[PDB]
């Protein structure tokens, strides 16, 4: 239910950039943001990339061995030559199991997209509830500051601070009057 | 147009013929004798058309067609009407060779272009063209004939003037540079490998220097040997070269219309013959 | 004999470039072992390194003739190829390190002018166009500053190095090679000119911070015998190590500095707990090793509860309040500082050192850190370094602290009352390695 | 066992509640290089490279990177074809990783079905974390598109045939004899029929393929008549005929033809 919610509300911003001109891998990444996996693979298939399409059809799922290989491959790139694509780097950020908690942190999508576009990335490719929810959304507040001024923002924040709600509730009741 | 004709090559049956020109089309004129018969005029091109070739028949008869614009149009009759079933346009410059692989080998059209490139068109499983890009000559590759069995082999003709022999290996996946030839000093026109029915191939590597240098392999494991058709500069400049399927007889027409039936005799003399 | 490598360099640097699998023969067969046909191609790569050492001290060599020194414009077209990384990488470094320093240069290659004239004609083609080339030329106009004076060309190269390819992509990589450290001697001898006349690179902020940390002969060869330049050496050093190209290219005593220098920088790290400008942390807490041997006589006070390394009055190894604030360097190499500090602890409790606090203390400072079984062991660094040169020095200082007491007696003793505390962690599988090789079954894919 | 499972417990129950398929699986399964890794240097310098990955190889030519690891995609894959009929795929993972591949080796972690303390209950205890792919059937039909990919030369793909059940692509042959046919044969007999079995247990849908699934069940004895007519070079070995008959499980019939 929760990810349906996260996905629904990033509906317009992702559909806007679907319409617009985009990298091939920028479209695969954006399809994946509205949680579409097969479609993303089929566009991988069209770029003549079969081995890639295998990688898009792990997603919806992570497992521990592909993280170590994805990490090892981003690092091969660093001590390698010049020219990289950014979105290709993003596909490996999903594969590393670690959308923000890997060797690169995505701040290109909090200047183009929302902080809600970030919360989709932890709950779907930042491990799929081998952790509890509460701790995932709390580590994700610490990383990215979820407004004290959005009302849907403060919902997240007092699911994050489930543990000792009262203190953070008094403070944000002064900061959200909507 | 049909008056500054630059190719007219038949299939292996000899019953089908395709003639191109400066017409920007491929007027299909099949052989019924010195009468030929139109079946369709294929418009798709912009600019002068250089080479066409029908397929060797074991994978249809399928007409490639290379031209100024950048384009090789795969035409095929499918239910008594034509349809350009693929496009192979990976070039910008003048495309100068199309020659199918012989039906002793499988489906491997050979495209060459003066943009620098040879392209070994790999027919996929719907007939979907996919080349591997190779270079032979880095001024431009003006020609590309196949080497059949007198694994896979061909030859390309220089705008660097070299005539590079190209031989396939399957532990490196591409055409290994077999050897490199040069007795040429202006650009190569046509590199024609002989289809002899026995161990022997001569190569009339036609040149603009007003000379044609016949490299000779007496038997295939004999080396490439420099001989000349004649040992002088010709008055005019020399055009398309062919070798027969049985006899290994040279046939070329000159600028002044030099008829050539000069086959190598005992004495090693390119000797006038029937 | 060192002058006879003349041709051996240009060969070897060419053969690692584009030039790999190359056959004239065709139709090669398949399956046997399914041979060894593959294998030998990796031997080729190993070998290319072995040759090129001599170019990392080619400033101890004679003049390189005008011929091969000419060709940098049909040998400039692979960019000097900038783990098979490092193997490739050599050629940028070697051809740069052709010019070091010792005071040797004098022309008023590097003795000749026909070199620079012939080369220059074909140029304007980057900070490899300019690295080692405009440097010999900086001296070539510095001795012309009572003569006619030419700068026109030299500035133009200076400006051009500011375009496309960066200059930093070199000074980082030098470090990142380390097969034999003659590779990391290209720096700290060439860095004098890189600030001197080139418009001041802000990003040295990053790179040179790593270089001041320790340096005992290696990086400090480049002065204190030199007088060759009149700019950026020990001509401006005789005067407190704090210009401001003074600390971008250049390196009892305790109390003569500043009550001691030790007492100063106590609280200066207690500030930092969310802070940025990582540069500070990787040059100051890593310069804790130039006084940490043989002494803990005043350090001890702070170390009891440091915000370097503590777990008895701080959460984690007091660097998960300086490891969860960042993902960058200053967590990673901070945690390496933790490990180096720790072996320097045990290293002086194998035997007494003097004016210095007690041996019993030098184990109890570790016994604070004894807190890790819980999940402090798991926290220690984030994301996986899986490149096979490092993240292997992270539990190679933890593993030897039950070899230096249960099998390493060097004072007659060693174990006395220390066993009580020791055995809280070192006498219980973790410190005896039941989970050290099991963090390393995909981080080490190697000796398997 | 029962009540609600991933795809992991389905597969266990399958093998549990028949024993002629379980033996068929055991037949096909029963019967060193030093590589420093890294790429992407030499590629940008001559021409383009432009993005680092072995998917650059697949947008165009497979000459674009280093060509002494173009070597390795033939050669170390040949070692891998001896290995898979010596059993396992995690063996083949460890050699794929020396092959200078590190994102094409993710395909051999792909072969794992979902083993989880969120959806299995007797595989929740030898694992305390998520393993495999729970889109394992869309993985199977997408690693089966590579088995036919015609940009892929046979020395890569023949193991990608085999990862989705083995079409005989001639480099899953290295012994080429009666029993080498039969392994790859029997691999496809189980690999069609697990999807069928998973259509009962509903791990096959219409979002679970890019290619329509072969839901034809395949017969053992008839594919042995294929094998028998193919190799009258192993009809001369009666022992190779004894071998056949225990996987048929028709021991009186052979023993009555040999007296």
């Amino acid at each position: 239910r929760l990810t349906s919610w996260i996905v629904s509300q990033i509906g317009p911003e992702i559909e806007e950039k679907i319409r617009n001109s985009s990298n091939e891998i920028e479209q695969i990444f954006l399809y994946l943001l509205l949680n579409d996996v097969v479609r993303a693979s089929k566009l991988a298939i069209e770029s003549k990339n079969g081995h890639l399409s295998v990688l898009i059809s792990y997603l919806g799922s992570n497992d521990p061995r592909i993280r170590d290989l994805a990490e090892l491959q981003l690092q091969k790139w660093s001590t390698g030559g010049c020219s990289i694509d950014k979105n290709i780097s993003k596909i490996y950020k999903l594969l590393s199991g670690s959308p923000f908690e890997g060797l690169f942190s995505l701040k290109e999508l909090e200047s183009e997209f929302s902080w809600l576009c970030l919360l989709n990335l932890t709950l779907c490719y930042g491990q799929i509830d081998e952790y509890s929810l509460e701790s995932l959304v709390q580590s994700h507040l610490d990383k990215f500051s979820l407004p004290y001024d959005d009302p849907i923002g403060v919902i997240f924040q007092l699911y994050a601070a489930n543990e000792n709600t009262e203190k953070l509730y008094k403070e944000v009741r002064q900061r959200t009057n909507a | 147009h049909n008056e500054l004709i630059h190719d007219a090559v038949l299939d292996y049956y000899g019953k089908r013929l395709a003639t191109c020109s400066s017409d920007k089309t491929i007027k299909i004129f099949e052989v019924e004798g010195e009468t030929h018969k139109l079946i369709d005029t294929l418009t798709g091109h912009e600019g002068p058309v250089w080479r066409v070739d029908w397929a060797h028949p074991k994978f249809g008869t399928i007409l490639a067609s290379c031209s100024y614009d950048g384009k090789v149009l795969i035409w095929k009759e499918e239910n008594g009407r034509w349809s350009q079933i693929a496009v192979h346009a990976v070039h910008s410059a003048s495309v100068n060779s199309v020659q199918w692989a012989p039906h002793e080998y499988g489906p491997l059209l050979l495209v060459a272009s003066s943009d620098g490139k040879v392209s070994v068109v790999e027919f996929k499983e719907n007939g979907t063209t996919s080349p591997i890009i190779i270079d032979a000559h880095a001024i431009g590759v003006n020609s590309a004939s196949w080497a059949p069995a007198t694994s896979r082999k061909f030859v390309t003709g220089g705008a660097d003037n070299l005539v590079k022999i190209w031989k396939y290996n399957s532990d490196a996946q591409t055409y290994v540079l077999e050897s490199t030839l040069e007795g040429h000093s202006d650009w190569v026109r046509d590199v024609a490998w002989s289809p002899t029915v026995l161990l022997r191939s001569y190569l009339a590597s036609v040149s603009q220097d007003r000379t044609c240098i016949i490299w000779t392999q007496d038997n295939e494991q004999g080396p490439w040997k420099k001989t000349l058709l004649k040992e002088e500069k010709f008055p005019d400049v020399l055009w398309r070269a062919s070798w027969s399927l049985s006899g290994n007889v040279l046939a070329l027409s000159g600028g002044d219309n030099k008829v050539t039936l000069w086959k190598e005799n005992l004495e090693g003399k390119w000797e006038p013959a029937g | 004999d060192r002058f006879n490598v003349v041709g051996k360099l240009i060969s070897i640097i060419s053969s690692v470039i584009q030039n790999y699998d190359i056959i004239t023969a065709s139709s090669l067969a398949h399956d046997y072992n399914n041979s060894l046909v593959q294998l030998k191609k990796f031997s080729d790569l190993k070998f290319i390194l072995q040759i090129l050492q001599i170019l990392n001290l080619m400033i101890l060599n004679t003049k390189v003739p005008v011929d091969i020194v000419n060709q940098w414009f049909l040998q400039y077209q692979n960019q000097f190829v900038e783990l098979i990384s490092r193997i490739s990488s050599l050629f940028t470094i070697t051809t740069i390190l052709i010019l070091g320093l010792n005071t040797s240069i004098a022309q008023f290659l590097y003795m000749d002018t026909e070199t620079f004239d012939t080369v220059n004609s074909a140029l304007e083609n980057h900070p490899m166009i300019h690295y080692s080339w405009s440097f010999i030329l900086y001296y070539r106009r510095a001795l012309q500053s009572s003569e006619s004076f030419d700068d026109s060309d030299i500035t133009k190269f200076a400006l051009f190095a500011e375009s496309h390819d960066v200059l930093q992509k070199l000074n980082t990589l030098s470090e990142i090679l380390s097969f034999d450290p003659v590779y990391t001697t290209v720096i700290t001898v060439f860095l004098e000119f890189s600030l001197n006349f080139i418009p001041i690179t802000a990003s040295t902020s990053r790179v040179f911070a790593k270089i001041i940390s320790k340096a005992p002969e290696q990086f400090i060869e480049n002065f204190l015998t030199n007088d060759t330049f009149e700019k950026k050496l020990s001509i401006i050093k005789a005067k407190l190590p704090l210009l401001i190209p003074l600390i971008n290219l250049a390196l009892e005593i305790l109390s003569y500095l500043s009550a001691s220098i030790i007492q100063v920088i106590f609280e200066i790290f207690e500030i930092s707990l969310q802070r940025k400008d990582y540069t500070s942390i990787v040059q100051c807490c890593e310069f804790m090793t130039m006084l940490t041997p043989n002494y803990l006589h005043l350090v001890s006070s702070y170390l009891n509860k440091s915000d370097l390394l503590d777990k008895y009055g701080k959460t984690g190894l007091s660097n998960m309040i300086l490891g969860s604030v960042e993902l960058s360097t200053g967590d990673y190499t901070f945690t390496i500082q933790l490990l180096k500090l720790t072996k320097v602890f045990i290293r002086e409790s194998l035997s007494l050192k003097n004016i210095h606090i007690s041996k019993r203390s030098k184990i109890d400072i570790i016994n604070k850190l004894i807190l890790h079984a819980i999940h402090i062991f798991e926290s220690y660094y984030n994301w996986k370094y899986n490149n096979f040169l490092q993240k292997f020095e992270i539990a190679f200082h933890l593993t030897l602290i039950f070899y230096d007491v249960l099998h390493d007696v060097f004072t007659i003793l060693i174990i006395s009352s220390s066993a009580n505390k020791l055995l809280q962690l070192f006498l219980t599988p973790m410190d005896s390695i039941d989970l050290a090789p099991n963090t390393l079954t995909n981080i080490l894919i190697s000796p398997l | 066992l029962h009540p609600y499972n991933s795809r992991g417990l389905f597969e266990k129950k399958l093998m549990q509640d028949n024993k002629q398929l379980y033996q068929i699986w055991i037949v096909m399964v029963w019967l060193p290089k030093n590589v420093p890794t890294s790429k992407w240097l030499n590629s940008i310098t001559s021409g383009g490279l432009k993005s680092c990955d072995l998917d650059f190889p697949l947008r165009e030519n497979t000459n674009v990177l280093d060509v002494k690891d173009k070597e390795e995609d033939h050669i170390f894959f040949k070692y891998i074809y001896e290995l898979i009929l010596a059993g396992a795929i995690d063996e083949a993972l460890e050699e794929a990783k020396l092959s200078d591949n590190i994102s094409i080796c993710m395909i051999l972690c792909g072969i794992q079905e979902y083993l989880n303390p969120v959806i299995d209950t007797q595989i929740a205890n030898e694992f305390n974390t998520q393993q495999g792919i729970k889109k394992h059937s869309l993985w199977r039909r997408t690693v089966y598109s590579l088995s036919q990919q015609a940009g892929l030369d046979p020395y890569e793909r023949a193991i990608y045939s085999y990862l989705s059940g083995a079409i005989p692509n001639q480099e899953v042959l290295q012994y080429s004899d009666w029993e080498s046919d039969l392994h790859i044969h029997l691999n496809q007999i189980l690999q069609t029929e697990i999807e069928n079995y998973l259509l009962e247990n509903n791990q096959v849908g219409t979002d679970e393929l890019i290619l329509p699934l072969p839901s034809h069940a395949l017969t053992v004895q008839e594919v042995l008549n294929r094998v028998a007519s193919r190799h009258p070079s192993e009809s001369e070995h009666p022992i190779r005929v004894l071998m056949a008959s225990v996987i048929l499980d028709s021991l009186p019939s052979v023993i009555h033809s040999s007296v």
